[PDB]
Formats: C-alpha cells, sequence, structure tokens
C-alpha cells in the first residue's frame, strides 16, 4: 500500500490494522516520575540520584 | 574638379517576451467516527466522493 496509490488497498491497509495496530503517538513523562506512583511509598533519595 | 561623398548607416533592434504562471491545488480531508472497513474504505485520501 506504501507503493500503491489507489484507494483499492485501503480495505486491506485497514484489515491489516485491525489485526496489527502501530502505535502512531504517545505522551511521555521521565523514567524516575513513575517511582514516586509505587506501592513502595517514599523513595525521595532514589528518585533524586536517578534525575 | 572636386567630389566627395559620405555615407552613414546604423540599425538597432532589440524584441524581449517574458511570460510566467502557475497554479495550485490542495484538497483535505476530515472523518471521525467508524472503526470498521467501512470506514478504512472511507478512510482512502485519493475524489472526495
Amino acid at each position: 500500500l506504501a507503493q500503491n496509490r489507489s484507494t483499492i488497498t485501503y480495505r486491506s491497509w485497514g484489515r491489516s490494522l485491525k489485526y496489527n495496530p502501530v502505535v502512531i503517538d504517545f505522551e511521555m513523562q521521565p523514567i524516575h516520575e513513575v517511582l514516586r506512583h509505587t506501592s513502595l511509598g517514599p523513595l525521595e533519595a532514589k528518585r533524586q540520584n536517578l534525575r | 574638379g572636386v567630389s566627395v561623398g559620405k555615407c552613414r548607416g546604423i540599425l538597432n533592434e532589440i524584441k524581449d517576451r517574458n511570460k510566467r504562471d502557475t497554479m495550485v491545488e490542495d484538497l483535505v480531508v476530515l472523518v471521525r467516527g467508524g472503526a470498521s472497513e467501512h470506514i478504512t474504505t472511507l478512510a482512502y485520501q485519493e475524489l472526495p466522493t
């Protein structure tokens, strides 16, 4: 479908997207921001060190 | 006898022509709503009908 230029391939393209959906875009946050939101509680020292 | 003839000629001509023209056309679609193969066929970027 990349080399293809007609709308006939659009049906199979949508079907492939149904079977195997790719990741188009996504928001992100630093890896040290998730350690604060853990069940382990306070991790300020390790969080600052990793930052 | 004395006789002397003087003749002088000069010619100049320049012609110039220039033409430029451009035409740009664009078309954008926006569809929201539909997950089945119907919207997949409708999502064809290639005729707004």
